[PDB]
């Protein structure tokens, strides 16, 4: 199924995914398109940051969902 | 009857402090937290610790001082493996973690629908994707507790927020899989705000990834934040918001820095830097818009904005 990611510049990209994909798998796919390492990526959907070890179906992420990609400013 | 108290830093905990201060000055949040304290049980969790802390601030004998959030920080480190360390962290990651953690506690208690966390911070977007080949429009509603908006040099948050909801055309590699066409097609995609939240928290995406350099930098761009914002709903037609707090990241880069918060209280501005609280003039807030020139240098940049609806 096809989902969307709103990237760091606001540009929207598509990802091809399955409901059983882990959040790690999703980050690897974003890395394939954007070059950002998974360990720097944070993904927000429906008001919640998505956790490594869970799946898209755990968050009820269906086709056409928009994930919001952000990084970090540590302090 | 107000009380202005800094918070002790317990090992790179400014990211927590700055968010706690912003939240203290989000009136509906502080009120729900204090009402929670008023009814609460003996079982300790992150919310009961937050409530004890807020109550402590609200009931100090003097009008000015410093409070140690020792119990809150211990509990934070116990509950969340992510924050179970003494390293520097992101304030926005902490904000969203804290809100959802509280919300989960509140939901669990209802089961012995929306919690008050959602009443305060939750809005809804309607994403519309329109296939340019068959003209079919597909709509999908998605909630949020905050909006992460992209930035550019010498702009305003009003423009950032509008760009968030502007129509994007998807071509080539971003083509949309249309279920009527059963194939990838060019499309228009727009995320509109269906419902505006009571408090709108805006997170500025002040970071840029350099593919060739294999790292990212902090964007210290000038991004103006107005004191009031008029925002519109898709289906009240609009809502006026006032700025009540800004979490500010100080540092030239994304891997290290410090956090402070500016808040509005009874028509003046206060700066909270861990244990230090100072009054600041309305005009000195402009420093936090970001840097005009020499932009790879150290900046004190607004990062999370809290807008409170007038009704
Ligand atoms: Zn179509």
């Amino acid at each position: 199924m096809q989902i969307f990611v709103k990237t760091l510049t606001g540009k929207t990209i598509t990802l091809e995914v399955e409901p059983s994909d882990t959040i790690e798998n999703v980050k690897a796919k974003i890395q394939d398109k954007e070059g950002i390492p998974p360990d720097q990526q944070r993904l927000i959907f429906a008001g919640k940051q998505l956790e490594d070890g869970r799946t898209l179906s755990d968050y009820n992420i269906q086709k056409e969902s928009t994930l919001h990609l952000v990084l970090r400013l540590r302090g | 009857n107000e009380h202005y108290f800094g918070l002790v830093n317990f090992g790179n905990t400014c990211y927590v402090n700055s968010v706690l201060q912003a939240l203290y000055f989000c009136r509906p949040f502080r009120e729900n937290v204090l009402a929670y304290k008023a009814q609460q049980k003996k079982k300790e969790n992150l919310l009961t610790c937050l409530a004890d802390l807020f109550h402590s601030i609200a009931t100090q004998k003097k009008k000015v001082g410093v409070i140690p959030p020792k119990k809150f920080i211990s509990r934070l480190r116990k509950e969340n493996d992510l924050f179970d360390n003494y390293m520097q962290q992101d304030a926005h990651e902490f904000l969203n973690y804290l809100l959802n953690t509280i919300a989960d506690i509140l939901q669990e208690e209802k089961k012995q629908e929306l919690t008050w966390v959602h009443e305060i911070f939750q809005g809804t977007l309607t994403n519309e994707t329109r296939c340019l080949n068959c003209e079919t429009v597909s709509s999908k509603d998605e909630d949020f507790l905050d909006l992460s908006v992209d930035v550019e040099q010498n702009t305003s948050i009003t423009h950032c927020l509008r760009d968030f909801s502007n129509t994007e055309t998807l071509c080539s590699e971003q083509k949309y899989y249309c279920e009527t066409c059963c194939s990838k097609q060019e499309a228009q995609k727009r995320m509109r705000v269906k419902k505006l939240p009571m408090i709108l928290a805006l997170h500025l995406k002040r970071f840029k990834y350099m593919e060739q350099l294999r790292r990212y930098t902090k964007l210290s761009y000038r991004v103006v934040f107005p004191l009031e914002l008029r925002l519109f709903n898709t289906s009240n037609l609009d809502r006026m918001y006032d700025l009540v707090a800004v979490v500010v990241h100080c540092g030239s880069g994304p891997n290290r820095g410090h956090y402070i918060t500016i808040v509005k209280s009874h028509g003046f501005w206060l700066l909270f830097d861990d244990d230090i609280v100072e009054k600041i003039d309305a005009q000195a807030i402009e420093e936090f818009y970001g840097l005009t020139s020499d932009i790879s240098k150290n900046s004190e940049s607004g990062y999370i904005l809290f807008y409170q609806s007038r009704e």
